[PDB]
């Protein structure tokens, strides 16, 4: 291959382990769509981690009010009942696979000028979001399993001006 | 890691050294007088 | 030859590459590769046992008071000499089995990975050279710091801030 | 030679008499595995013989539970 | 269409609402797959409902041990932690979409003789299994929301020799 969007400049074609050697064009499409979906999820999840520390919603997710719920991160999954999580998961999945909502003709915008460059920028931002989500999950799990394993506080560290 | 473990691993190292010395002698002498 | 990584490009303030036969250049490359490999191994072998002693995994009285990796010299001399002798015998085998100009090539060729593309091979050579270059300085830094301060690396870090835990 | 149903089921498992791989091959793996096995046997033998003492291991009749 | 497996005898072609009128073959295949999957799920689910009322394993599933603790009814969703349910769903979906495990060379030989008259039997058993849940579920939900709606006990009614 070696001729596809994704090469930036400092590294060029980044295939050190030879993953894309004995494959045809159909498998690289699956690789690319998986990369894009993981990156978009990470891009959403960085903000989804940052924002719930300044304000909350006015809901109640059943008996336990959604505002001032469990502590933001990994501890928040246990508070929500499993049936609601299954509901949200299946709604997400229906929207994803079936295409209900999301795919709106008003969505696909302009696309008049640069197209091969904006996608590359989106991919780079997504990769950075992937790495940020790792650390974030690493910090959350490490501090939740044992309090004070690393001598740091303020969950979203690095940004002390928030919490 | 007691003294017994340290001495055991040291004995393993010494045996490896002896075997290596023997093998080196055999290889060198065999290559010299090929035939 | 294959160095000059974009960070700083080619580096030779002393100009040793001017007055040098091609055989001398090949010898210099081989010496660099060997020193780099040994430096990487030594850095790892200082990092790991000190952490094992710090956690207390290897019982008490592992590396004496001030449990640095250099206490093995004065707590186990016979064993250190045996290790050095084994290494010397193995490298004597390497010397007597290899001709000049190929001293860095172990004829494995069937047990490793060795990526197919030649450009990837050159990139892997550069990566080996770079990690070896880093380890060469790291080893000397570790030796100097331990000899000056007489304390372990992680203990020094926890003593002088830097780290939080 | 009589042919049976079980014979036809198991026929593929006995069809490659004499097939080999040309010249050495996985022999170094065999040698390394044999060396490791020898080291393991020596360790357990010396533990049982009380020539190798390690912490929290007591070679005596145990109260168990 | 009107020529496909599914017709048995008592009624014949059951399409009163005329869903398949302006329909091609691909949507018919999709509908057939949907019916088969829903029916297989119901066939497994009826057994899954009936079995745990008498015997069960000693699984841990986190600190919430399943040894005679989690109820057999639909209330079991909230007893199990949500993350375990998510992992189970993801594994089942991987099997569903990528065919991990499942299809195998020892998968389904036989099939030498009766071929058309086995799929129809599977379909009919699945249809009656789907009618089962509706009542089993409806029964469980009605008896769970507030007991006393129906003058009975013992979830599965009609099998007094169980519990
Ligand atoms: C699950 C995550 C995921 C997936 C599926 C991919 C998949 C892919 N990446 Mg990728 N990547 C990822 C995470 C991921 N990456 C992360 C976290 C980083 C940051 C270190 C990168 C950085 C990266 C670069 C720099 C490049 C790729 C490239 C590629 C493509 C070819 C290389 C390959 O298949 O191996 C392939 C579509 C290459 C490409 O575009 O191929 C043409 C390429 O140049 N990726
Ligand atoms: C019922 C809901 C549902 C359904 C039906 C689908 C369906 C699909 N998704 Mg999907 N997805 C969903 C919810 C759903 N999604 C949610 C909620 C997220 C965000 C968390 C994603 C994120 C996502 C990504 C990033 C990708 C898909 C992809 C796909 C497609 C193929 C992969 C597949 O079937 O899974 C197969 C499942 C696996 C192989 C499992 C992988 C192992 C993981 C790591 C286990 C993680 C378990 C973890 C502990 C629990 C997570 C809880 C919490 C973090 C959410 C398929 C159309 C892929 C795609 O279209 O391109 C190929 C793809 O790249 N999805
Ligand atoms: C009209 C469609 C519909 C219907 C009838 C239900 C029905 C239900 N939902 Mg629900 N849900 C839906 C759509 C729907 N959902 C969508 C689109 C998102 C969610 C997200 C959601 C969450 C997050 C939760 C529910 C819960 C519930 C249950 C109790 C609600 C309560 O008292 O709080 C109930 C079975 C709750 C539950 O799990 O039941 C106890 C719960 O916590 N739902
Ligand atoms: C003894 C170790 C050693 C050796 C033999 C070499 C050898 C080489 N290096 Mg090299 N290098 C080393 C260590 C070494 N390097 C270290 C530690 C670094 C920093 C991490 C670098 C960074 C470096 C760069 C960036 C580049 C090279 C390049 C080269 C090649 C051309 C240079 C030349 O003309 O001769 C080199 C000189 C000699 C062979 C003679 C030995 C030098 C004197 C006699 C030793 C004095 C050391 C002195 C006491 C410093 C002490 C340091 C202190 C911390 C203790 C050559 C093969 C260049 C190359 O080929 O790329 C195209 C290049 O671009 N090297
Ligand atoms: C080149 C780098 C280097 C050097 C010089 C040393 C040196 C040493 N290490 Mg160390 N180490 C290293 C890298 C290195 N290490 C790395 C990379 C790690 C990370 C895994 C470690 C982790 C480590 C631990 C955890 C410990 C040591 C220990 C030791 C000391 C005793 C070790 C010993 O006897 O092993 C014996 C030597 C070997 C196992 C080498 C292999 C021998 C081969 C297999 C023999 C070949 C077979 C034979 C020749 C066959 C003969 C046939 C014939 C024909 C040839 C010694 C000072 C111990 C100590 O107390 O000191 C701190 C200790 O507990 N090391
Ligand atoms: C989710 C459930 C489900 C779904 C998707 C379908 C869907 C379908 N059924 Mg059906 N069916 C169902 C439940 C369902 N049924 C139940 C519960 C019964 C038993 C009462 C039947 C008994 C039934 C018969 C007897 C026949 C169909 C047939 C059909 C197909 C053609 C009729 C049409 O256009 O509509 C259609 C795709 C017909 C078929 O297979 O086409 C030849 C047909 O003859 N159905
Ligand atoms: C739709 C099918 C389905 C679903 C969603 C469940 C779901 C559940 N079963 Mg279950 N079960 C099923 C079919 C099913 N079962 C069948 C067909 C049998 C008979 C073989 C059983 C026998 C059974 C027992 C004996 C027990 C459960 C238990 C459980 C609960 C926790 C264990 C678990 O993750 O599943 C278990 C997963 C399976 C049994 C895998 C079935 C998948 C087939 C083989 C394909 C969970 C609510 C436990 C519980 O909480 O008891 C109250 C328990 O002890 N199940
Ligand atoms: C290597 C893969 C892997 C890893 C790291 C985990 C890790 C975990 N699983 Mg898990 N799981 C796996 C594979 C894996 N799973 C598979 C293949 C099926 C499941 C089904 C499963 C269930 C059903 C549950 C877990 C749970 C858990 C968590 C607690 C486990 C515990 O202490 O007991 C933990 C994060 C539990 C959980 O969510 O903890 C709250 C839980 O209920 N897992
Ligand atoms: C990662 C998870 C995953 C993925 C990717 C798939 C992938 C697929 N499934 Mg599938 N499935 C899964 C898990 C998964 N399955 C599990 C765990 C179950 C059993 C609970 C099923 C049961 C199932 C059936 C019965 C059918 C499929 C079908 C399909 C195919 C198209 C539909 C689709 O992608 O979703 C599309 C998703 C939707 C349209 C969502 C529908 C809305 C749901 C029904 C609302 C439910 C709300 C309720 C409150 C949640 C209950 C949670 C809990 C109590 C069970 C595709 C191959 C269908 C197929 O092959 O033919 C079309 C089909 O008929 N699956
Ligand atoms: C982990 C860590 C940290 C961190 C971090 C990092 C790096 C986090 C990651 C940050 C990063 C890299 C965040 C990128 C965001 C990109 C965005 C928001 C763009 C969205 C743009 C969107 C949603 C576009 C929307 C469009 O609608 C438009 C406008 C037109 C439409 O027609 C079409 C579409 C849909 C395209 C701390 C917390 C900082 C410190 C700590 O110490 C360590």
């Amino acid at each position: 291959f070696e001729n596809e969007p994704g090469v930036i400049a400092p590294t060029g074609f980044f295939d050190p382990l030879g993953f894309t050697d004995d494959i045809d064009q159909e498998k690289f499409d699956q690789y690319r769509t998986a990369e894009l979906k993981h990156g978009r999820v990470a891009q959403l999840a960085v903000i989804g981690y940052i924002v719930p520390e300044i304000f909350r919603w006015g809901f109640d997710i059943a008996p336990g009010v959604a505002c001032a719920d469990v502590p933001n991160g990994v501890a928040a999954i246990d508070a929500i009942p499993a049936l609601g999580w299954a509901q949200i998961i299946f709604a997400i999945g229906a929207v994803d696979v079936r295409g209900w909502f999301g795919n709106f003709d008003i969505g696909k915008p302009d696309l008049k000028g640069k197209d091969e460059e904006r996608a590359l920028q989106e991919l780079q931002h997504g990769r950075l979001a992937m790495l940020a989500i790792l650390e974030l999950l690493r910090h959350d799990s490490q501090n939740l399993v044992k309090p004070g394993f690393d001598g740091l506080d303020n969950l979203i560290t690095g940004l002390p001006f928030l919490y | 890691m007691t003294t017994s473990l340290a001495n055991f691993i040291a004995s393993l190292t010494a045996g490896a050294l002896v075997l290596s010395a023997i093998g080196i002698a055999l290889i060198i002498i065999s290559k010299n007088d090929r035939v | 030859l294959v160095g000059a990584l974009p960070p700083v490009g080619f580096f030779d303030p002393a100009g040793f590459a001017a007055k040098a036969s091609p055989e001398e250049l090949a010898r210099y490359r081989e010496v660099e590769i060997m020193h780099g490999r040994f430096a990487q191994m030594a850095v790892l072998g200082f990092i790991i046992p000190e952490k094992c002693a710090y956690d207390g995994a290897f019982g008490d009285d592992f590396l004496a008071p001030t449990g640095r990796a250099l206490e093995a010299i004065n707590t186990d001399p016979v064993w250190l000499a045996l290790t050095l002798g084994v290494i010397s015998a193995l490298e004597t085998l390497r010397l007597l089995q290899t001709e000049p100009g190929t001293r860095t090539d172990a004829k494995i060729e069937g047990l490793g990975w060795r990526p197919k593309s030649e450009a990837e091979f050159v990139n892997y050579q550069v990566r080996e050279l770079q990690q070896g270059r880093l380890a060469m300085l790291a080893f000397a830094g570790e030796i100097a710091q331990e000899l000056v301060n007489e304390k372990p690396l992680l203990v020094n870090l926890q003593d002088s801030g830097f780290v939080s835990w | 030679a009589l042919r049976t149903r079980l014979g036809e089921i198991l026929r593929p498992l006995n069809a490659e008499y004499g097939k080999v791989v040309p010249g050495w091959g996985t022999t170094p793996i065999m040698g390394l595995t044999m060396v490791l096995f020898l080291v393991f046997l020596l360790i357990i033998l010396q533990i049982y013989n009380s020539s190798l003492i390690i912490e929290n291991v007591d070679v005596d009749w145990a109260n168990a539970i």
